[PDB]
RNA sequence: GAAGCUGAGGCCAGUUUGACUGGAGGUGUUCGCCAUCUCCCUCAGUAAAAACUAG
DNA sequence: CAAGACCAATCTTTACACTCTGTGAAGTTTTT
DNA sequence: CAAGACCAATCTTTACACTCTGTGAAGTTTTT
DNA sequence: CAAGACCAATCTTTACACTCTGTGAAGTTTTT
RNA sequence: GAAGCUGAGGCCAGUUUGACUGGAGGUGUUCGCCAUCUCCCUCAGUAAAAACUAG
């Protein structure tokens, strides 16, 4: 490894941040205005002052503290093995082991040094850096030159992609200088200049004379080490000025430039990190910014190609794979491009970090899950599943009518809070292989079922079932293995009853459509009390059962009233003679069942009719909405009825749980299917194709509902409350998602 | 944004109903008299315990919600403070390689009231309460402070027990927190505060930590608003020292990382018990000999079952206790796997007693159902 | 034990029957002989460095 | 009596080998 | 009859020697 | 016994007049 | 004067003719009951805040 952990006190953004575990890519992830560049800064500056640079120290996080620290644990292990051994007696490995290594095993005794050989090595060299109220600096070591070859040993590489000179790609040099370790001392200045001269003379003699001349005229400083082997890559190279793809980087684009000199920069950085023993740590801003979606997974996946490419395992083995440890990279992004694909192509080898700014304004940093045990979700991981490491509030459904109704835009417009929340339907074994309770703190999130998938109520035995989620939520609540007292009390009493249901039996009425006196409302409000501490929302029917309750019927006849006067046209090139034939045919008041199906039709273009085809059509559909009135309040006994063949229709389910395939598949309810079906076939059948669960009737409804209500009231306040009102279990779980979000 | 309290925010959220008849008659609000008070003694101390039933209780446990949770504090002070744990306090230290630890002396009792009052004025509004007569910042702090009975020279007194007397003690001496931080980042000594005692630690090869020159300069700041320092607490060591039984190693030196760990004598009691527990002795007798929990026949409700009563408490009490004990072992293994400080070694003998503790505990309730 | 102190004598005055202590006053004050105003003799022995020769 | 804080300058800090990769089997005044 | 203005690409442009300095003694429409 | 070093926040800091210029005549553990 | 200290008793052992002091050992050590390995009873009274419910 290269650094164990890196602690902040007090200083920018920080109150008390330590980061720790590294992995060969560390992606930071966060929301805008978190503190991820401040990570940047506060390692900048912690090595600019390791180099005892001149700068100015960083601003305190609050002024009540009268000291800010940073703290570096690097890790020294590998240097240990390199310079304790020896073989290894060089000038450079001499000058670590007198600066680094030795102060350090002095203190030691033979028995503990012998036991630290033999044993698997594990050393670590603590550095802190603590800045006063009076902005002096103190650090817990005082000597400057183990300063300067930390440094030199695990050095810090720095980009910000956003600020990048495109058009002049000189800085790759430097930060190449400081990759590679080699002996310089056999190279002179006369040897080559002798070389140079024998080989570029008519004459023998003159290039030396002229490189003579220049020295002797200018005034200069000998050679840094970084200087020295840039100037030797540049002799010994081709070209220095850089080109993309035979091009001018002039001519290039912006996204292109950057994104070519970043994967030049990385490719150099590990390509050429293999042979030595320096470690660097390089920190990359915005590894995506201006890079086409494609370019970014692309750019990704070549990072990886080469990493892989040098990595050496116990089946891949043999030339050109290299058992030294790769280099400390971290890049933040704000991409789900780039996360995606780090994820999918490094597993194991990746760790994806979330920076939250809290309440007061201290920075977060959490361990977010990126890595599944399963193959098969890696290889289905796709964009809408990295989209959700960038989420505020998760969402997670079943059906895909959920996604429907929460994605609603006149809904969403009254609610702007739920606009951040991302919905996301989860299969069961989707929602366990990502692992969202793992989070919870980073990210919140709430799983939304059905009651059903808990109980399943049989009309023939009159008894409630345990569906096994039930039996495993219950035996996570059974949290009282071992614990002490507490006010769980009526946990345990809950999970109790809850136990106990199996055993009870409830009556039914109306041959299996309602229950005598058990209540589910009830029972679904103290399941949802119960759970809540696991993030997991039961609703008592299905969504089509929530949006059509009781209340909701009047709204709805509304809609039916609306989707009777509007959507429909004359089916007919002829709209007077047909609508008079039919007419004539059939009777106003007998048939006027036949006559509505033969004259109108569903259609989305509605031709224009002339006025008395206009008149005799709003009395036909008046006469029409009557009887529609008069039959639906006759064949039906209670409203209660009316809203369960409503549910049924649409593919809901009754009070014990039963859908309409359900209950003609055990063939109860015989007579209220008949209905059903004789109200599809024969008043309904323009609703038919809306029918379905997928036909998008729950958009058009919340669409209706919301410019009706909005039309008849205007306060926001008013119309949120009538919303509230109207549907009251999707309004309070909006209003629960919102809540969670403002914290 | 700080925090600032006017009239309304005193008689809205804060007082809520416990001075209602109070604001609406402008009667002055009145001193915690004795008979809300009982003083209780333990050991040579003594602690005053506010009665619930006293709008006094509610008003302090509102104040506390709402008000003394919002001031700045100052990361030295680890005690009493949302988040802070005694292992926050004795981490920092892990770096260190000569240690020494400081005590006030009746660090409560100490507090004056005008630093309680100069400290808490910049975050209440200077008004008016009660007409002319009692002003906000008095009232509250007539709502904060008490005056003993036993000692009625010092006057108006924080006690110990009094619900908000720790987030004020805290913020009373964040003053000091600030000049002995200053002070010691300047000697460059790590430092920091639980409640009353200091710990502090060199991590370079020096002899400052015990020379009489930095107890000198302790109790010189300490003087400042009239702290002590109680000498017979004083300790200085190197490269280890133990405190209440948690002992910080540093055998290293340059750049070197020490290692918390608790000793045997803070075992001693969880291992007697489940070694008592493995030797079948009864469980009225570990509750008794080890636990100094027992069944005082004045404290039985009611008298139609006390043969399966006393068996319950026991049982019940002997579960509550192994549960305590196995949690303050999580704490510790949640600390390490958090900052990994903790020695591998006692983690291996934690994970052992841990596993011994579930045991028991798993073995106490099937013989509950038995 | 650690700390600190001053060249050797001779009359005269003050304290001593027989030897020891000082040789303008005023004023103020941190009481230091410290600051400000006015107006005893002899004989030894006396290294070094720096500043300073108004304008 | 005894003690934390004991100047700032002063010297090639960039790889080695068996292992093409792993690190190892004759003035005044002041100090005086 | 005869005439200015006759694409844009396409290949090592950096020193030599005697002279350490001097260069030398079986669709429509359009063009048709 | 007694003492230097006694948080960090918190509020219009830009001209006046006579003088056209001068400023004035029912858990563990810790503190305890 | 300042500083510091611990609930009330009853047998048994050690010091006392008649009442006071402790109720695993080994090992090392900064000698602190400090660290590490192995293996007395009764009766009162017991405020508050924070951390912590392995994985
Ligand atoms: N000198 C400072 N003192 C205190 N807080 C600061 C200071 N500088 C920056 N901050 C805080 O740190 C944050 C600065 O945003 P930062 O660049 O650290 O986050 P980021 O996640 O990198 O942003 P982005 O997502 O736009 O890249 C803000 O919360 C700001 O209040």
């Amino acid at each position: 490894m290269t650094i164990e952990s890196i602690r902040v006190k007090n200083l920018l953004s920080f109150d008390d941040v330590i980061l720790r575990d590294f992995r060969d890519i560390n992606c930071i992830i966060g929301r805008n205005n978190v503190g991820k560049s401040n990570l940047l800064k506060v390692i900048r500056y912690f090595y600019a002052k390791l180099e005892n640079k001149k700068v100015i120290p960083l601003d305190f996080h609050t002024n009540y503290n009268a000291v800010g620290e940073i703290t570096f644990t690097f890790d020294t292990t590998r240097i240990k093995k390199i310079v304790t051994s020896r073989k290894n007696n060089g000038r450079f490995h001499k000058h670590i082991y007198n600066t680094l290594f030795k102060s350090s095993s002095v203190k030691l005794n033979f028995e503990e040094l012998i036991a630290r050989k033999n044993s698997t090595n594990k050393s670590f060299f603590s550095l802190t850096l603590t800045i006063c109220k009076d902005d002096s600096v103190m650090w817990s070591v005082d000597d400057p030159k183990v300063r300067s070859l930390l440094a030199t040993l695990y050095p810090f590489l720095y980009i910000e992609t956003r600020h990048i000179d495109l058009y002049d790609w000189n800085p790759i040099w430097k930060l190449i200088s400081n990759l590679n370790s080699f002996n310089f001392d056999d190279v002179d200045h006369d040897e080559l200049v002798n070389f140079l001269d024998e080989k570029i003379s008519s004459r023998k003699g003159d290039y030396k004379k002229y490189i003579d001349r220049v020295v002797s005229v200018i005034d200069t400083k000998p050679y840094t080490y970084k200087e020295k082997v840039i100037n030797y890559i540049k002799v010994a190279i081709k070209g220095d000025s850089f080109v993309n793809a035979g091009e001018e980087l002039f001519t290039q684009s912006d996204g292109t430039n950057s994104n070519k000199f970043l994967e030049t920069l990385l490719h150099l950085l590990i390509t050429l990190t293999r042979t030595e023993f320096i470690s660097p740590i390089v920190y990359i801003d915005e590894p995506e910014v201006g890079l086409h979606p494609k370019l970014a997974e692309s750019f990704v996946s070549n990072l990886n190609k080469i990493y892989s490419k040098f990595k050496k395992t116990s089946e891949l083995s043999g030339p050109g794979r290299y058992k030294t440890p790769y280099p400390n990279i971290f890049y933040s992004t704000h991409s789900p491009s780039i996360l995606k694909q780090t994820i999918k192509l490094f597993g194991k080898d990746q760790q994806v970090l979330h920076f939250s700014k809290k309440k007061d304004g201290s920075t977060r940093v959490n361990k977010i899950n990126s890595t599944y045990s399963d193959e098969r979700f890696l290889n289905i991981f796709s964009d809408n599943e990295a989209r959700l490491f960038f989420s505020e509030y998760i969402v997670f459904v079943e059906g895909a009518t959920e996604l429907e109704l929460f994605r609603n835009l006149s809904l969403l417009n009254l609610y702007p809070a739920f606009s951040l929340a991302d919905i996301y339907d989860a299969n069961e074994v989707i929602l366990a292989n990502i692992n969202p309770g793992y989070s919870k703190a980073s990210i919140p999130f709430v799983i939304i079922k059905d009651i059903d998938t808990l109980i399943d109520y049989s009309i023939k035995t009159e008894k409630f079932s345990l569906r096994p989620l039930f039996e495993k939520m219950i035996k996570e609540l059974t949290k009282e293995f071992d614990y002490y007292d507490t006010g769980f009390g009526r946990v345990r009493k809950e999970i109790d009853l809850f136990s106990d249901i199996q055993s009870s039996t409830k009556k039914h009425m109306d041959s299996g459509l309602f229950f005598k006196r058990f209540s589910l409302h009830n029972l679904s409000s103290r399941i949802n009390k119960v759970s809540r501490k696991l993030n997991r929302y039961f609703m008592t029917t299905t969504i089509e059962g929530a949006l059509i309750n009781e209340q909701s019927l009047p709204y709805f006849f509304n809609w039916i009233g609306d989707v009777i006067l509007t959507q429909m046209t004359i089916n007919n090139p002829n709209p007077d003679k047909f609508i008079e034939a039919m007419r004539r045919r059939y009777n106003i008041k007998s048939q006027v069942v036949p006559l509505f199906k033969s004259v109108f039709c569903i259609g989305l273009n509605h031709p224009v009719y002339s006025s008395a085809v206009d008149k005799q059509a709003l009395r036909i559909k008046l006469s029409f909405l009557n009887y529609l009135k008069r039959k639906v309040y006759s064949d039906f006994n209670n409203e209660k009825e009316i809203v369960l063949a409503l549910r049924l229709a649409f593919g809901g389910k009754t009070e014990t749980q039963y859908t309409l395939d359900k209950l003609r598949k055990d063939g109860e309810a015989e007579l209220f299917r008949e209905k059903i079906k004789n109200y599809k076939n024969n008043e309904l059948f323009f609703l038919e194709p809306q029918m379905t669960k997928t036909s998008g009737w729950v958009t058009t409804f919340l669409n209706y509902t919301i410019e009706k209500i909005t039309s008849e009231e205007s306060d926001d306040d008013r119309i949120r409350q009538k919303l509230s009102f109207i549907f009251p279990e999707i309004i309070s779980i909006i209003e629960q998602a919102s809540s969670s979000i403002e914290a | 944004k700080m925090i600032l309290v006017d009239k309304v925010f005193y008689e809205k959220i804060l007082s809520v109903e416990s001075f209602k008849e109070n604001i609406i008659t402008q009667s002055a609000i009145p001193k915690i008299s004795n008979k809300e008070v009982r003083l209780i003694s333990s050991g040579s101390k003594i602690f005053y315990a506010i009665n619930n039933t006293s709008p006094h209780s509610h008003v302090q446990l509102r104040l506390n919600r709402f008000f003394l949770s919002h001031i700045p504090l100052n990361s030295a002070a680890k005690a009493f403070v949302r988040g802070g744990s005694y292992l926050k306090y004795l981490e920092p230290h892990i770096y260190g390689s000569s240690y020494c630890r400081l005590d006030i002396s009746s660090f409560f009792n100490n507090i004056s009231f005008d630093d309680v009052k100069q400290s808490l004025s910049p975050y209440i509004k200077d008004e008016y309460l009660i007409g002319t007569e009692q002003k906000l910042i008095d009232a509250i702090l007539n709502s904060v402070g008490y005056e003993s009975p036993i000692r009625k020279d010092k006057g108006m007194i924080i006690p110990m027990g009094f619900r908000t007397s720790p987030a004020i003690s805290n913020i009373v001496f964040r003053k000091m927190d600030l000049l002995i931080q200053d002070f010691c980042a300047k000697k460059g000594v790590i430092y920091s505060r639980y409640a009353d005692d200091m710990l502090f630690s060199n991590p370079r090869e020096s002899k400052l930590l015990m020379s009489d020159y930095f107890i000198d300069e302790i109790s010189s700041l300490l003087s400042i608003m009239g702290f002590n320092i109680n000498q017979s607490k004083y300790i200085s060591r190197e490269k280890e020292i133990s405190i209440n039984g948690y002992v910080i190693e540093n055998k290293g030196g340059n750049g070197s990382i020490g290692t918390i760990r608790l000793s045997k004598s803070k075992l001693n009691t969880v291992l007697k018990v489940t070694h008592a527990l493995a030797q079948n002795i009864p469980y009225k007798n570990i509750c008794n000999k080890y636990i100094k929990v027992r069944l005082k026949e004045k404290n039985i409700k009611y008298e139609s079952k006390k043969d399966e009563f006393e068996k319950k408490y026991y049982r019940d009490q002997l579960i509550n206790y192994l549960g305590g004990y196995r949690s303050y072992l999580i704490s510790l293994v949640k600390f390490h796997s958090e900052y990994k400080c903790v020695n591998s070694d006692f983690i291996i003998q934690i994970n052992g007693i841990l596993n011994d503790i579930q045991n028991h505990i798993q073995k106490i309730k099937k013989n509950r159902r038995l």
